[PDB]
């Protein structure tokens, strides 16, 4: 999931990689850097949609008062995916 | 306006108690480079004794100036006694620099510095 | 009554598994109590639950050797735990991990890395951070 | 290799020698200093590992500095801390000490004791309760199992 | 030059300066003064130390928080060396100690050490390689120690030729070799001139050499103020000292002045005399 | 009204409004401000001449004992002529009442002295000369105390910013802890949190 | 309701003076408290060992700074610095920027594990629970650097487990 970088060493998430102009690659010699191989970006794409033929939909996130409040989103467009920013999960409906 | 006073009426009682404060100091000095096996020679002490005593020459007011001496006779009997360290009387010294003059061309290089 | 004492108190090491069974444990640090077996989980490690004892003396583990190859026969650690024994041994819950350990997640750790602090493999602070303000690059093309 | 082994054994022998009591003296400024005195309690004993608590400074081994350490108390902490024989390890303990805390951007107030003394074992917390703090304790005695000084200066 | 490499605001604590300091040695006694004055500047100083972390441990709380770092080597290694100074702006050379050892004798170290580094240094793209050597270092007899020296002179003005050989005299300080023997002692009289220096101008004249360009490519040698004679000195430190061979010869021989590359006075810095440190170092007498 | 609302007493009201009444007629010389808070406990704010007459008063006349001391700080306060205010705090024991002795003064004028008309003001007073900077003429001893002894500037002032003016420092050069100005490592990042829209508007002052 | 002590007398029966006169002389309580000392000598200590065996504790201690993370979903945070305002030393540092899918997110979540306190108001604060105070405490560190969380610091700290988080809130979500 993760990269590696021209230099030798890796990337993050998020894109905050080094090059040899740098002094933190020697105070990063001997011990080493501890960076998370799972992301988070594709644990959303890889869901897929769920679809619902309602207009005006619910969302909790899985569970009464676990997770993030209800926020109820909009299907109103012929094709293009709502999507929560709680949740981070599209919906689509089924007219 | 009624100012109450600290001390004086005048310059007159200010400038009294401060030499008399400098002659207590000047007296006072060699027993503490004597007593605290100290590092620094008797004439650089005695020239920034006199060097604290010159620094704050512009003031005419006698009320501050009696709350310098004050503020002096509290620091004369904490040094007269020990209740202070040697940590205290070489901060008084400054022999940890600060390097930098007042030149402006090297508060240029060394910026932000107006 | 002497002789009953010793009667009782001979058996539980006749019956930790002979001589040299607690032989190690013995030298090991201190566990004599042994006789419960409530359950054995990764890195082979061993819970015994008595009730007989008083709280505080009711759960408690025998470690392993060489649990991730690190010699670790004498030296035992704190988190060298699994993570549902270690709801079990701090006694905040009072159900064995047995009855439910798992999640139905696919994004935790087979591992459980222990302290890693002293090693040539531990961790660093550093700045989870994009490009500060971009500085300007030279004309890298040749003017003149 | 005859005295390599015989040397290396000497310093596994010196080494657990030293890793086996370390009685401190016990600083302890504010209300970690009752947590010291909490993990002298029934609860967790440091009796069980040669560690006696006594504030003798001149036959003290490590020296577990806590409670909230001020500019006011510095010199007299560091002229402890020079009648000190050279085995000697720091343990910091609590949030003030181990680096200012919440006292952090106060006046008279020391920002950790790094800038103070040398340490060895960091423990945070507030308060590090016996078990953390216990914790620490065997991880300054596995460090005193990784030593190899006598190894160095064989080499040397 | 990539940003947080520049320098930042003022000096001290945090203040970031713009110089980064591989240092070897260092975990004896030059070393650990200048080591204080790259921490006192506000500096990042990459320390690799072949001994117990007891020691690095003990001249760790200099710098701020994860500013100074540590590394382990052996000078035989490329590979260590080289990961030693993958990424500095300045590495210093100050390494030596002044007895035959069982593994190590006084030829080869002032020689092969130099090379290796110096080679991997040159190959690793740094200024200011400042590389300390003794006064009087010649092909001239009685010291392996010097002859070694004046070898190692000449490999490092051999390869990388911009390298800042610098020569102090018989330093003295807080803990000095030849002061301690001075005190601890109890011996002869001849007579040799001889002019000491205090260490802190002399690493202040380093860090400024260090800090300051156009001063690389020549040699220094830092000159004490004083230059009198061997046993009315000695008698001044037993006169403050409340009491009535390789390194004696080292002393008993010469200590001569070289008027022909400058020192602290063209530099601009300023050398105390012998007097007042003197008072500040003569402590640990009877009562 | 009624439900989790904090009630108050008229009787303990009343008696309070006649006893600084009383109070503040029969010391006619020293009387600017007789004040009762709604929770019923009495402020009295003063001149700086009476401060011996006044507890010399108080400590006594028979119907009003107050022997119990409480602190004493002269709170600063910016945007007047006189800045600082001595808060004497008293407390009865025949009684259970609390009455609040405000008086005012600025930077340069003594005020006079209450070590001798209650023992207890002693430390008090030598804490406050320390740490706001009004002196005390006529008392025994003024020293430091909570302060270091190279620590000046009476740091409880506004002026007197969140971090001080010295950082000190093991230093190896010289072998011992020095002194240098403040590098701080993080901010302090400040908030703007004074919200606006009046939540109270019983304490409007009122605009020109 | 006062009930005041060391109002009595040595009552002059000749009892009574040769019983006094017996503790003086004999030290009757001494042996007395000495018995008291031996009763609780022969009982048995309330100790543990403690590589082996952990004191008790509650599902509601305050611990590791553990982040979370939704069921099969993202991370739970979603950067909306209340932990920084409620934090009563500052030790959350919060530096946030979307990205190109559209949800909102950070770049830079750090907490000193100095300054931290372990209140309970970056757990009651946070409106989704992103943050929660571990279970355990182990941190115990040689070096102080390695007391500075990264977000993917807190990030496999909280992947290191959460079903022992998830215990802990799944029990106790209810008072809270
Ligand atoms: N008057 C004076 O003292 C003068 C001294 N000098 C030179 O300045 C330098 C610094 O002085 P000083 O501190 O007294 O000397 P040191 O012996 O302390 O410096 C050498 C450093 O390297 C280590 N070291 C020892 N042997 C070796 C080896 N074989 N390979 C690698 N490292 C080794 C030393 O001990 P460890 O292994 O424990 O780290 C120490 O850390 C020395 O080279 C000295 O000759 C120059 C002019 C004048
Ligand atoms: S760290 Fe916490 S428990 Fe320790 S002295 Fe400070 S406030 Fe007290
Ligand atoms: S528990 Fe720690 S991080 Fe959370 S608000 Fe308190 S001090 Fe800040
Ligand atoms: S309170 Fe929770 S969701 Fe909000 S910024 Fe903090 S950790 Fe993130
Ligand atoms: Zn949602």
């Amino acid at each position: 999931g993760v990269r590696t970088s021209p230099t030798g060493e890796k990337v993050t998430h998020t894109g905050q990689v080094y090059d040899d102009e740098d002094y933190r690659r020697v105070r990063f010699v001997g011990r080493q850097k501890e960076v998370n191989e799972n992301f988070a970006i594709d644990l959303i794409a890889e869901q897929p949609v769920s679809q619902v033929g309602s207009r005006v939909i619910s969302c909790d996130g899985g569970g009464g008062a676990l997770g993030h409040p209800r926020v109820y989103i909009n299907l109103d467009k012929e094709t293009k995916t709502g999507t929560c920013g709680y949740c981070g999960l599209q919906f689509r409906q089924q007219h | 306006t009624s100012v109450k006073p600290i001390f004086s009426r005048d310059m007159n009682e200010a400038k009294r108690r401060v030499r008399e404060l400098y002659r207590a100091w000047y007296r006072e000095v060699p027993n503490t480079v004597h007593l605290f096996q100290l590092d620094i020679s008797v004439k650089q002490g005695r020239d920034k004794v006199r060097e604290m005593f010159k620094k704050n020459a512009h003031v005419t007011d006698p009320r501050v100036v009696d709350l310098l001496v004050i503020k002096g006779k509290m620091e004369l009997e904490e040094t007269i006694n020990v209740w202070k360290q040697r940590t205290h009387v070489m901060r008084f010294f400054h022999e940890t620099e600060a390097p930098r003059p007042k030149d402006f061309l090297s508060k240029f290089y060394v910026g932000h510095d107006p | 009554e002497l002789l009953q004492v010793l009667k009782r108190g001979l058996q539980q090491v006749s019956g930790h598994g002979g001589l040299r069974g607690y032989l190690r444990v013995l030298f090991r640090a201190n566990d004599v109590r042994v006789g419960t077996l409530v359950g054995e989980d990764k890195y082979g490690n061993k819970y015994y639950e008595d009730n007989k004892q008083f709280f505080g003396r009711h759960r408690w583990v025998i470690y392993t050797t060489e649990m991730n190859g690190k010699n670790t026969f004498w030296d035992v650690d704190g988190s060298m735990v699994p993570p549902e024994w270690h709801r079990w041994l701090h006694c905040m819950t009072d159900d064995p991990p047995t009855v439910k350990p798992p999640t139905a997640r696919k994004f935790i750790w087979t591992n459980h890395k222990f302290n890693l602090s002293g090693t040539p493999q531990q961790y660093v602070p550093y700045s989870t951070t994009r490009k500060k303000i971009q500085e300007w690059v030279p004309p890298s093309t040749p003017y003149k | 290799s005859r005295g390599e082994y015989v040397v290396a054994k000497l310093d596994d022998l010196i080494n657990w020698a030293r890793r086996s009591s370390l009685w401190p003296m016990t600083f302890g400024l504010a209300c970690c200093a009752v947590e010291m005195m909490h993990m002298a309690a029934p609860r967790y004993d440091m009796d069980r590992f040669g560690v006696v608590f006594r504030a003798s400074p001149r036959q003290s081994d490590v020296m577990i500095v806590a409670g909230t350490l001020t500019n006011k108390m510095a010199p007299a902490l560091r002229k402890v801390y020079d009648q000190m024989p050279e085995p000697r390890y720091v343990v910091s303990m609590g949030s003030c000490a181990n680096g200012g805390g919440y006292y952090h951007y106060s006046y008279s107030v020391v920002r950790g004791c790094d800038r103070i003394v040398p340490v060895d074992i960091y423990v945070p917390g507030c308060p590090p309760t016996a078990e953390a703090l216990l914790y620490g304790i065997l991880q300054l005695q596995k460090k005193i199992k990784r030593e190899k000084r006598l190894r160095i200066w064989y080499r040397r | 030059l990539h940003h947080a490499v520049i320098p930042h605001g003022k000096g001290g604590r945090s203040s970031v300066s713009g110089i980064v300091a591989t240092v070897f040695g260092a975990t004896g006694f030059l070393g650990r003064y200048l080591v204080n004055h790259l921490g006192r500047m506000g500096s990042q100083v990459i320390v690799p130390y072949r001994c117990e972390p007891y020691d690095t441990m003990h001249l760790r709380p200099m710098g701020d928080l994860g500013q100074i770092i540590f590394m382990d080597w052996n000078g035989r290694d490329k590979d260590s060396i080289r990961r030693a100074v993958e990424h500095s702006n300045v590495v210093i050379n100050l390494v030596g100690r002044e007895w035959e050892t069982k593994n190590f004798d006084f030829e080869d170290v002032f020689v092969k050490i130099p090379q290796a580094i110096a080679q991997v240094s040159k190959e690793a793209g740094v200024e200011k390689f400042i590389h300390i050597s003794h006064l009087n270092a010649d092909i001239k007899s009685s010291s392996k120690y010097l002859r070694n020296k004046a070898v190692g002179e000449k490999e490092v003005r051999e390869t990388f030729p911009e390298a800042t050989i610098i020569k102090p005299a018989d330093i003295f300080g807080r803990e000095d070799r030849f002061l301690n023997y001075f005190a601890n002692i109890r011996s002869l009289g001849k007579k040799t001139v001889k002019q000491p220096v205090y260490i802190v101008d002399v690493t202040k004249g380093i860090i400024n050499a260090i800090k300051d360009p156009d001063a690389r490519g020549k040699t220094f040698a830092f000159v004490g103020p004083n230059r009198y004679l061997l046993f009315d000195l000695v008698q001044y430190v037993f006169a403050v000292a409340h009491r009535p061979r390789d390194k004696v010869e080292r002393i008993h021989t010469t200590d001569r002045t070289l008027p022909h590359l400058p020192g602290l006075e063209d530099l601009g810095v300023q050398a105390t005399p012998l007097e007042l440190k003197a008072i500040e170092v003569l402590r640990r007498h009877r009562t | 009204t009624r439900p989790t609302v904090r009630p108050r007493n008229d009787v303990a009201h009343k008696q309070l409004s006649a006893f600084g009444e009383y109070v503040a007629e029969i010391l006619p010389k020293y009387v600017q401000q007789v004040q009762v808070s709604c929770f019923s406990e009495l402020e009295i704010c003063i001149h700086p001449d009476g401060v011996i007459p006044v507890l010399t008063f108080l400590r006594d006349h028979s119907n009003a004992q107050f022997k119990s001391l409480a602190d004493l700080t002269a709170v600063d306060i910016p945007t007047r002529q006189n800045r600082f205010e001595i808060v004497y705090n008293l407390l009865s024991l025949r009684f259970n009442s609390r009455i609040r002795v405000k008086t005012y003064t600025d930077e340069l004028t003594p005020v006079e002295s209450s070590v001798s008309v209650y023992k207890a003001a002693n430390w008090y007073e030598r804490e406050i000369w320390d740490m706001f900077g009004v002196f005390f003429a006529n008392h025994p001893d003024l020293r430091r105390i909570l302060t270091d002894y190279g620590f000046e500037g009476h740091p409880f002032r506004k002026d007197f910013p969140l971090s001080g003016y010295v950082e000190l420092r093991y230093d190896d050069e010289v072998k011992r802890v020095v002194a240098e100005p403040v590098e701080l490592a993080q901010e302090f990042r400040k908030f703007d949190l004074n919200s606006p829209w009046e939540a109270f508007p019983a304490y409007r002052q009122p605009p020109e | 309701t006062y009930k005041y002590v060391n109002l009595r007398e040595p009552s002059m029966d000749m009892k009574s003076v040769t019983d006094r006169a017996a503790q003086t002389l004999l030290w009757t309580e001494l042996i007395r408290g000495l018995g008291m000392t031996l009763s609780y000598l022969f009982r048995e200590p309330a100790t543990i060992n403690y590589p082996f065996e952990k004191g008790p504790l509650s599902p509601r201690f305050r611990g590791e700074h553990a982040l979370r993370r939704y069921p099969s979903g993202e991370e739970r945070c979603i950067a909306c610095k209340l932990c920084e305002a409620v934090c009563p030393a500052q030790a959350i540092t919060i530096e946030a920027e979307p990205r190109a899918d559209g949800s909102r997110r950070t770049t830079r979540y750090d907490i000193d594990m100095t300054k931290c306190i372990y209140c309970g108001f970056c757990q009651e604060a946070c409106p989704v629970d992103a943050i929660v105070e571990g279970p355990n405490f182990e941190f115990s560190t040689e070096t102080h650097e390695e007391l500075l969380y990264n977000k993917e610091k807190l990030l496999n700290n909280g992947d290191k487990w959460e079903a022992e988080i998830a215990a802990n809130i799944q029990a106790d979500y209810l008072y809270r």
